[PDB]
């Protein structure tokens, strides 16, 4: 049994831009999913190579956008909560359940030596070259945390980890 | 969306 | 966000 | 759905 | 998934 | 334009 | 998550 990631598509969303915000081939989503070369089913299940099951990750993180922290729960309960950085657009989802698609490693610029790329290019959490704008709100930014931070993030939870963003009002 |  |  |  |  |  |  191969238990991959299962993600959730809705009516509004073009295909291209799905494939490119997940960094995936738009091929490899035809091969694993031939009904989107048809048309694109709203509230369908679509599968994603490459990516694990995000349930099978003992690992849940809870991102509170009111608080500015991300919670890491392993196996269901609280290990460490780290204060991190949010921007307008984090603010828009309440739930906001999103799953990790890849992770860069040392990218070589102000990235924050690595890159967590989620499943929406402005809700991607990453380091920083200036950890002063940590914990706090910023204008159009994505999740951005220290650089000790995402490291240690990145060596406790793999990828297809369930990251919710609740905003806590 | 994006990215960094 | 976006008719139909 | 997903348990075990 | 599903060959099998 | 934005590999990895 | 979430139930419509």
């Amino acid at each position: 049994g191969r238990k991959l990631l299962t993600y959730q598509v809705k009516q509004g969303d073009t295909l291209n831009s799905i494939a490119a915000d997940f960094r995936i081939s738009t091929a490899a989503l035809l091969q694993a999913n031939p009904s989107l070369q048809a048309g694109l089913t709203a509230g369908q299940s679509i599968v994603i190579p490459g990516l694990p099951d995000p349930y099978t990750i003992p690992y849940h993180i809870a991102v509170s956008i009111g608080a500015k922290t991300l919670t890491l729960s392993l196996n269901n309960r609280v290990m460490k909560t780290y204060p991190i950085a949010v921007g307008k657009i984090l603010t828009q989802t309440p739930t906001g359940e999103f799953y990790i698609i890849n992770r860069q490693r040392n990218p070589g610029g102000p990235f924050g030596a690595y890159w967590l790329s989620l499943s929406k290019q402005h809700y991607g959490i990453h380091g920083t070259n200036n950890p002063a704008s940590i914990g706090k709100a910023v204008s159009k930014g994505c999740i951005r945390m220290h650089n000790k931070d995402v490291i240690e993030l990145a060596s406790i939870v793999p990828n297809g980890t369930r990251v919710t963003i609740n905003r806590g009002s | 969306a994006x990215k960094x």
